[PDB]
RNA sequence: GAAACUGCGAAUGGCUCAUUAAAUCAGUUAUGGUUCCUUUGGUCGCUCGACUUGGAUAACUGUGGUAAUUCUAGAGCUAAUACAUGCCGACGGGCGCUGACCCCCUUCGCGGGGGGGAUGCGUGCAUUUAUCAGUGGUGACUCUAGAUAACCUCGGGCCGAUCGCACGCCCGGCGGCGACGACCCAUUCGAACGUCUGCCCUAUCAACUUUCGAUGGUAGUCGCCGUGCCUACCAUGGUGACCACGGGUGACGGGGAAUCAGGGUUCGAUUCCGGAGAGGGAGCCUGAGAAACGGCUACCACAUCCAAGGAAGGCAGCAGGCGC
């Protein structure tokens, strides 16, 4: 390497894209954007592989160059634009709106939302900051810089922003007894209520989360997103509601629905 | 060219490293600025990330600070006296960071007189005959004079400083890398620093 | 005026080299007798010296002052201006126009 | 006593020429529950590389060896012992790795055999990357 | 935009500082409570 | 709409394994010790002092050179988001010193207490230095903001002399979508140098390293930054039977592969990740990123074309030829 790399081989592509082997050598290396390369869903992948609207990368090119698809209330004419967590994908001509939040397993589900819910999103604040005139500053998980915020919002809270104005409406404080979706590690997509936070000065602080059915699991603080106050999520969830039942239970449910079909 | 790398020199144990790759660029290195005292001359070096880096090859002026009362003025460097690292950097008087220089005491004196309304240096029997110095030292209203008599209380200068002022040249220490920023900025020596360095200059001198 | 021709091997006379022989220069962008292919490219070019001498093949000459007599070849005619001013200020400057 | 080197030794943050009519000291607690010891606050020594009265931040690892040598200038060699486990023979082997570590004149008397806790800092010299943060006197050593 | 953002922050902040000052007088109320409960 | 100028890319991809034995590399952590084109989001009347400026060049036209190449000299013509040069605005003040002068109340009176305030100088962010105070944050800042006194590289930081669609809203009035550009900030892509532990055979390798850097201290230099990286002056140190130092490898490392009762032994040039190299060494231009080789400049080895003066090289890219 003598500079930045531009090709991403299909075997090196993040596993949650569920890309087949015998299609090609390469996968779409996501163009730089708000979310990380590893943890996004490129617009070509979501449009062609998941929705099956297009068949080839040229067909996706033909769609995205007619200004149809709108990511977070702005038109994105880049077929490998990184669409990541909490992002709101509205297609106007079809009349359909998707919020990219995780399946109960470590992948992105294709969760349809209503016109009135596809008008805002939840942003995890990353670092608070003072500018060049004692003007306070936020930085969120999706690279948004919000200045003149509410003077109580701190480094691990969640803010609800509007996708026209880009201004803070209401916020959920990071407390014990607040709903959190886990957005990294083994427990990727698990929804549960924060039970404890265990402080380790110099190391990564681990946070205990309780599922609805009394399933207790820990995650590092970085891989947690407060998505609701109490047991009330301020968004709509996929079918499953983030439980991640065992493989024996998933089998039982599968062949239950199978034998019921007959 | 001039390499700045660890792999060219022996391990902790005295064992030789065989270099596993040729010289890279980011392991860079350029010739020394060697800033002399003369008419302003600054060359520009384009560095990593496309940023700039100014090579002062000659300098006359410099932004020096009398620290005890926050009186900083652009003065004129005259010469160098003592350098802690090497004494050939005195002979071929190079301007490097933390070398002792002499500066023109005139802007500090001018401020001192215009602030306190008291004379500095100006030896006993000084013919102040232009007498706009007497304007700066006299002729006020009532309450303004009360403010000036209030202030002249705490204008007791250190004798070590007052000699240098009367001689007409002050000792200063260069606080900025002149070969990299193109500036000979510093602070005027005072107190225990000044007594330390005045001993060191006299002792070396002999 | 001696506008500067070529050597008898085609190595053109570069300005201000101040010799009567043939020498090698490392020519970069913004020079004579050279144009780079890539940006920041430099090249060794064999160029003939500036001093006009016996052993050339050509001399480029430009008629500084037109003399007493008239030549059959050149002065007789005059080629037209292919193009004129494209910039608004250059039009106003040439044809002497008021602002309004 | 101090100022043995040719350049004037001072804590460069504190200003010691304030006109008037004791010298002040700059220090810091370096986090992770380490008591900024008494000699740091009430000493008159100067050190760039003291974690208390200097410009080094402790971050990364916190290791511990036994003091082996104290024969170099404001630096000591600690000896770190561990058991490396060979897999074929279900047994261990006794290994060691001794590192040059920076000792502040803050810790006034350490004896070879004393137990040290070291915090990772930036590279201080060619081989020095760790700083002595607390000393625990070896078994007994009262008399 | 710079003027209106500054004005709306001045309202919201001054309200939050009045909340903290109501707490400041409870801090002194806790002092006098430890003094004479 | 050819050509040409400008902008971007050519640092990725591909090929091979010669080097290289705490090196590479793997897991684990650090940047509170750095640089970063592009993207996404902030900023961009925050500064108190022109209804559009300037002189060159290409393609083009024409005149030529030597045998020769992606060689190019000379003349005349013309452009810019190339290259330079620069207002007006908002703009009336505000703040900080300076400070004529002024009126007021008290001491009969001086003195005292506070008020207004002419003239002048300074002002924004970034940049370099010195001093003072302690809005938000960290396990911890010499952090971030704030205050005062100056600076400001002539090889020069910013503070739009730019382009396209829609055409509008009242008495020659009067503004929305975009493209392009930019000092700084965060973000994304990284890169870079560090932390801890880990490697094959060898004693017919037992001592090794250092006054021309070997291990440390102080102050510099240089670099994107931390550091003997390198200067100068000091100190006598660093490593070793727990195998240092030296030598060998038909040694690039790992994920892995073959064989297997349970242990294990052998392989891993080879499509994924990381590294190194472009015939052998060395040096650099341009750029955000190169010590680049389908870039340039030397020398060593080889080697093509010569009107004999000179010109041009680099298959461990895809095919293919000789040799082996």
């Amino acid at each position: 390497a003598r500079g930045p790399k531009k090709h991403l081989k299909r075997v090196a592509a993040p596993k949650h894209w569920m890309l087949d082997k015998l299609t090609g050598v390469f996968a779409p290396r996501p163009s730089t954007g708000p979310h990380k390369l590893r943890e996004c869903l490129p617009l070509i992948i979501f449009l062609r592989n998941k929705l099956k609207y297009a068949l080839t990368g040229d067909e996706v090119k033909k769609i995205c160059m007619q200004r149809f698809i709108k990511i977070d209330g702005k038109v994105r004419a880049d077929i490998t634009y990184p669409a990541g967590f909490m992002d709101v994908i509205s297609i106007d001509k079809t009349g359909e709106n998707f919020r990219l939040i995780y399946d109960t397993k470590g992948r992105f589900a294709v969760h349809r939302i209503t016109p009135e819910e596809a008008k805002y999103k939840l942003c995890k604040v990353r670092k608070i900051f003072v500018g060049t005139k004692g003007i306070p500053h936020l930085v969120t998980h999706d690279a948004r810089t919000i200045r003149y915020p509410d003077p109580l919002i701190k480094v691990n809270d969640t803010i609800q922003i509007d996708l026209e104005t880009g201004k803070i409406t209401d916020f959920i404080k990071f407390d014990t007894g607040n709903l959190c979706m886990v957005t990294g590690g083994a427990n990727l997509g698990r929804i549960g209520v924060i039970t404890n936070r265990e402080r380790h000065p110099g190391s990564f602080d681990v946070v205990h989360v309780k599922d609805a059915n009394g399933n207790s699991f820990a995650t590092r603080l970085s891989n947690i997103f407060v998505i609701g106050k109490g047991n009330k999520p301020w968004i709509s969830l996929p079918r499953g509601k983030g439980i991640r039942l065992t493989i024996a239970e998933e089998r039982d449910k599968r062949l239950a629905a199978k034998q019921s079909s007959g | 060219g001039i390499s700045r790398d660890n792999w060219h020199k022996r391990r902790k144990t005295g064992g030789k490293r065989k270099p596993y790759h040729k010289k890279r660029k980011y392991e860079l290195g350029r010739p020394a600025a060697n800033t002399k005292i003369g008419p302003r001359r600054i060359h520009t070096v384009r560095v990593r990330g496309g940023n700039k880096k100014y090579r002062a090859l000659r300098l006359d002026v410099g932004n020096f600070s009398w620290g005890s009362e926050c009186c900083t003025r652009k003065t004129r460097i005259i010469d160098v006296v003592y350098n802690a690292s090497n004494n050939e950097l005195v002979r071929t008087k190079t301007l490097v960071k933390n070398c002792i220089v002499l500066i023109d005491s005139t802007p500090y004196r001018q401020w001192y007189e215009s602030h306190y309304a008291l004379p500095l240096g100006r030896k006993k029997g000084a013919k102040l005959t232009p007498e706009e110095e007497e304007i700066l030292n006299k002729k006020r209203s009532k309450k303004i004079q009360k403010k000036y008599d209030e202030r002249k209380k705490n204008a007791k200068i250190s004798s070590l400083l007052e000699e240098q002022f009367q001689q007409g040249k002050l000792l200063a220490c260069i606080a900025s890398r002149p070969g990299q920023c193109g500036r000979a900025d510093g602070y005027v020596l005072e107190g225990k620093e000044l007594e330390f360095y005045l001993r060191k200059i006299k002792a070396r001198k002999g | 005026r001696i506008s500067g021709g070529n050597d008898k091997q085609g190595f053109p006379m570069k300005q201000g080299v101040l010799t009567h022989g043939r020498v090698r220069l490392l020519l970069s962008k913004g020079h004579s007798c050279y144009r780079p292919r890539r940006t920041g490219e430099r090249k060794r070019k064999s160029v003939r010296g500036c001093i006009v001498d016996a052993n050339l093949s050509v001399l480029n000459l430009v008629i500084v002052k037109k003399g007493e007599k008239d030549i059959p070849g050149l002065t007789d005619t005059t080629v037209p201006r292919r193009l004129g001013p494209k910039r608004a200020s250059r039009i106003r400057k040439l044809f002497n126009l008021s602002k309004e | 006593d101090i100022q043995t080197e040719r350049a004037y030794q001072k804590q460069p943050t504190i200003f010691q020429n304030k006109k008037r009519v004791k010298l002040p000291r700059y220090y810091k607690n370096i986090g992770l529950g380490f008591k900024t010891p008494k000699e740091a606050i009430e000493g008159t020594y100067i050190d760039k590389k003291c974690p208390f009265t200097g410009n080094v931040s402790i971050r990364g690892r916190i290791l511990s060896g036994v003091v082996t040598k104290m024969k170099m200038q404001r630096t000591i060699v600690i000896r770190r012992d561990y058991l490396h486990y060979i897999r074929k023979y279900n047994r261990f082997e006794k290994r060691h790795k001794n590192m040059s570590v920076h000792l502040s004149p803050c810790f006034r008397d350490v004896q070879i055999g004393d137990i040290v806790t070291v915090g990772e800092c930036r590279p201080l010299s060619k081989t020095v990357r760790f700083n002595v943060l607390k000393v625990t006197k070896a078994a007994g050593t009262k008399k | 935009k710079n003027k209106e953002e500054a004005a709306e922050y001045a309202k919201l902040l001054a309200k939050r500082m009045k909340e903290a000052k109501e707490k400041r007088q409870e801090q002194i109320a806790k002092r006098r409570r430890l003094s004479s409960l």
